[PDB]
């Protein structure tokens, strides 16, 4: 039944958070970020507020998706950079 | 018309090793295609948030709205108006080369022929993307190709430059990919922030001998040295 | 593409992500599977479609699947002081999918 | 022969001595000896070895087309199948079947299967083909010329390395060849000057009545012309060979051998002066034949 | 040429003696360059021996049925039809495992076995094996040896009683003579005399 729309997008935010997952993603070994995470934030987001029945994504909802994203690319790095990387992410997501 | 898409072997392209291991296809089914492009995620920040922002677009059906725009203000085409288009430039048109196209295209293959074969060289054995006759066809064709579009029923020099041009972008793009002490003779030699005019250096090199232009070419892609004035001027612009 | 035994014709018969198409397909031990079997799943799984041409059939079915895969790491056990890819043998394009 | 094809002289020079066959021997018990020239292009890709195949398959008065991975075992030789006219099991000729008395080409000939090749070697050996299956025990009639196109098991030949570990195909079955020709698309800017500007001619014909880029619906003879002159010279000369060719013949061969020769080297080289005898439309082979034989020859063993 | 060759090649024919068993079966095996065209020497002997057969390695017995009909048979192989005869292995390198059993039985037990479709048996191959090989990558090379030059392996090679390596040898001597010889048959359309009168 349930089709959420993204609005009032925090187009920037996401588009940081993508910009510097792409930046300290050039660590060769690390989980390789393409456009398609890109799109998978918002299928995250989409499927967030799927679980309120609600018809439009809320900011809510994508901070829960870019908190995800972001813990799982920060969880798969080496312990030599994890705490460095999870520091300097947390200003997207520790904000929520 | 064959379009094909693929991966390097290791999935992402792996720069730093060679193309010969980095390329599944045998050299007889890559000469068949006429334009070989190699794709690389540049990772440039300014790209990646441009590519955000347009993606963000798709998403929230702007773009829906900014495709229909485009149609109307006459920027871009329809799926039915451009295929019934292709049919029609397939079915009317089928252009020559002038003789002044020929004579550039002709020049054109020996010179890039010239560029694989010292490439061939300086890496000491046979490239796995190759440079062949079958490969001047492509060019006429593209040649040929973008003539077509106008439905011009010949092709001319401007259209050979678009060719020649997406040939060199494309395929030549996809061949294009001791000195350890000449590079630090030339770093105890030049201080930082002044030149050494290239001639005299290859002089000197020459005096004590291609290596001078690896070094160069690495040195330039460091920080450390800077090739100004025309490539005249060594400037030890770094480190 | 089956050798249809009534019919005696060519036909399609529908595998994993056709019959899960809008639903899930389950690949528990991911690892475990052979490389060409395992790299079957790159269409379905990002341009959620299969492309059979063989024996003269050529047509694109529909595959709408969330596909969920459980591995363990190269070896038998994780690594942190390895980073992902040295972890486990999964190539760049079927890590992004 | 294939005026658009700029080079290859010796290759192209071959083909027209493979066009016009050496005389077919026969000898006591009926044992016999074959006067089909067999011709194997292997070499670089964008040498103008298909182009060169597909002008034999135009100009050739029966010709058989065939490729490597298209090409069946069976479909090559001969498959049984059953007549709907009658209810009877009878065979359908394959390729090699169908250009008796003419020739068979094969592009992409490395990239059959080994059980296809197995087929091939009674054609080249004996001129027949045996098939021992469905209660059907004959013999058929294969007596043609082919020539075939390959690549080397690398994409491009590799002059570090032998012949033999350049090229895919069993000794067995090359040593039935008569000519072995190697090419390669060798850099060099003066012969990149020559064929592109050749190629540019090539690709700025017009044919007549045709309007400017409207779509289609120093001496040499026509294709015409010379599709004839092969007619007559098959149809009406057989070159009686002589002891003034023999002796360079002889001369030729023990200078090859003792310096990849073998004994199946001295017919080869009898088949290709018996063939320039029949292009001169003389009754005799004579020494100029077997000196240009050798020197072709020459040339393919060589790379003179 | 090839006397020696020729001389043992006779003593196939004739045999040793068989007594209480005590074997009259002679073996020999032709092998090195295919050059010396040595499939010819195959043919003429199996046609002189009154019992021969002529094959390739490209022989097992089988129950090889619906031959015609739908219908049973059991297949004796060359190696039966050889039983009191010569059997001439043509490119004896190429065969496979199944006849290289096959040929192993026969030269053990002059016998080949079936187990195969309920038939149990053992077919009579008293027989004289004449075989002939060629090397891997073409030509011999005549430093290495026969196991490194040619496919078979050397147990099998071990029980033959001849073993001729035949090679081919560029010579300024022999090659004119072969290639006048040569010559002499395309220009003539018959061989040239022999300088000996031959038993038919
Ligand atoms: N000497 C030549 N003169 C003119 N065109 C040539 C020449 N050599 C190659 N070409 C062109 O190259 C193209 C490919 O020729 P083709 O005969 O398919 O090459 P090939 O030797 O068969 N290569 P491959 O099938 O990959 O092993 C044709 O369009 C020819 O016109
Ligand atoms: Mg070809």
């Amino acid at each position: 039944k349930i089709y959420p729309k993204l609005h009032q997008m925090d187009m920037d935010k996401v588009s940081r958070v993508y910009a510097d997952l792409r930046r300290e993603s050039i660590s060769t070994g690390s989980f390789p970020i393409t456009v398609r995470h890109l799109e998978s934030i918002l299928r995250i987001a989409e499927s967030f507020a799927k679980m309120r029945l609600s018809e439009f994504v809320s900011s809510y909802d994508l901070d829960r998706a870019i908190k995800v994203v972001v813990d799982s690319f920060v969880d798969a790095q080496k312990v030599s950079v994890r705490r460095q990387l999870r520091r300097s992410f947390a200003i997207y997501t520790l904000g929520h | 018309s064959v379009l094909a898409a693929a991966n390097p072997i290791y999935g992402r392209y792996d720069d730093l090793k060679s193309p010969g291991d980095n390329i599944d296809f045998q050299t007889t089914i890559l000469s068949r295609f006429d334009m070989i492009f190699i794709v690389k995620d540049d990772h440039n920040e300014e790209r990646d948030i441009s590519i955000a922002n347009h993606v963000i677009n798709i998403h929230t059906g702007n773009a829906n709205a900014m495709q229909n725009q485009q149609e109307e203000n006459g920027s871009e085409i329809s799926i039915e108006k451009m295929k019934r288009y292709i049919t029609y430039c397939r079915l009317k048109c089928a252009p020559r080369l002038s003789p002044q196209a020929a004579e550039k295209l002709s020049s054109n293959f020996v010179t890039i022929r010239k560029q694989l074969l010292i490439n061939e060289l300086e890496s000491t054995e046979r490239s796995s993307i190759p440079i062949t006759i079958r490969q001047l066809e492509a060019i006429i064709r593209i040649t040929e190709s973008l003539a077509k579009l106008e439905l011009s029923p010949i092709a001319q020099e401007r259209h050979v430059d678009e060719a020649i041009r997406l040939f060199q972008a494309s395929t030549m793009d996809a061949a294009s990919q001791e000195i350890r002490r000449f590079e630090q003779e030339l770093k105890r030699r030049l201080p930082i922030g002044w030149s050494t005019s290239y001639q005299t250096l290859r002089r000197e090199f020459v005096d004590t001998q291609l290596a001078l232009d690896k070094a160069l070419y690495a040195l330039e892609k460091h920080e450390t040295i800077q090739l100004r004035h025309q490539g005249q001027n060594i400037y030890r612009s770094g480190v | 593409v089956r050798k249809d035994p009534i019919t005696k014709e060519w036909t399609l018969e529908g595998g994993a992500l056709v019959l899960a198409d809008k639903g899930v397909c389950l690949i528990d031990e991911f690892d475990k599977m052979n490389d060409q079997d395992r790299t079957s799943i790159h269409e379905a799984m990002e341009q959620q479609s299969i492309s059979i041409s063989k024996a003269g059939i050529v047509t694109t079915l529909q595959a709408r699947c969330s596909i969920i895969a459980a591995a363990n790491p190269n070896g038998g056990r994780y690594n942190s002081t390895l980073p992902l890819a040295q972890n486990v043998s999964l190539t760049e394009p079927i890590l992004s999918r | 022969l294939a005026p658009s094809i700029y080079g290859h002289d010796h290759i192209k020079k071959a083909i027209l001595l493979m066009l016009m066959g050496g005389v077919e021997k026969n000898l006591e018990n009926g044992s016999h000896l074959r006067g089909d020239i067999n011709i194997l292009m292997v070499g670089d890709p964008s040498t103008a070895k298909s182009q060169l195949l597909r002008f034999v398959l135009n100009t050739a008065s029966l010709a058989i087309a065939t490729t490597g991975r298209g090409s069946s075992g069976v479909g090559l030789t001969a498959a049984v199948t059953t007549d709907r006219e009658t209810g009877e099991r009878r065979l359908e000729a394959g390729a090699m079947v169908l250009a008796d008395r003419g020739v068979v080409c094969i592009d992409e000939f490395d990239k059959m299967t080994d059980v296809d090749r197995v087929a091939i070697h009674e054609v080249m050996e004996q001129q027949t083909v045996t098939i021992a299956k469905a209660g059907i025990h004959t013999t058929l009639n294969a007596r043609c010329s082919v020539i075939a196109a390959a690549n080397p098991v690398f994409g491009q030949y590799d002059v570090n390395r032998d012949p033999h570990q350049n090229i895919a195909l069993p000794d067995s079955l090359l040593s039935r060849f008569d000519l072995l020709f190697v090419v390669t698309d060798d850099i060099n800017e003066i012969r990149d000057r020559s064929i592109s500007e050749h190629v540019l001619r090539t690709h700025r014909y017009l044919p007549p009545g045709y309007l400017e880029g409207e779509p289609v619906r120093p001496k040499l003879v026509t294709i015409p012309f010379l599709r004839k002159y092969v007619q007559y010279a098959k149809e009406r000369v057989i070159p009686q060979l002589t002891q003034e060719a023999i002796n360079v013949i002889v001369k030729n061969y023990t200078d090859l051998r003792n310096d990849p020769i073998t004994a199946r080297t001295l017919e080869t080289l009898i088949r290709l002066a018996t063939a320039h005898a029949k292009v001169r439309l003389s009754k005799t082979v004579n020494k100029v034949d077997a000196k240009v034989a050798a020197n072709l020859l020459r040339f393919a063993l060589l790379g003179e | 040429g090839n006397l020696d060759v020729k001389k043992a090649l006779l003593l196939l024919l004739v045999g040793g003696v068989d007594k209480r068993k005590i074997r009259g079966d002679i073996n020999v095996c032709l092998m090195g360059d295919p050059g010396v065209a040595k499939s010819q020497l195959l043919k003429a002997i199996c046609k002189i021996s009154p019992r021969g057969v002529y094959t390739t390695g490209k022989l097992t017995a089988a129950v090889m049925k619906d031959p015609v009909t739908d219908e049973m048979i059991l297949e004796g192989g060359a190696l039966v039809l050889a039983d009191n005869g010569i059997c001439c292995i043509d490119e004896f390198d190429k065969m496979d495992e199944s006849d290289r059993t096959a040929i192993h039985e026969v030269m053990e037990q002059q016998t080949i076995s079936i187990s195969k479709a309920g038939i149990n048996t053992t077919l009579n191959a008293r027989t004289s094996i004449l075989a002939a090989a060629n090397p891997l990558y073409g030509r011999y090379n005549p430093r290495l040896s026969p196991l490194d030059n040619i496919n078979l392996p050397a147990a099998l090679l071990s029980r033959f009683d001849i073993l001729f390596l035949m090679l081919d040898i560029p010579s300024r001597d022999d090659d004119e003579k072969l290639a006048e010889h040569v010559t002499y048959v395309h220009m003539h359309n018959k061989q040239p005399d022999l300088d000996f009168t031959p038993v038919e």
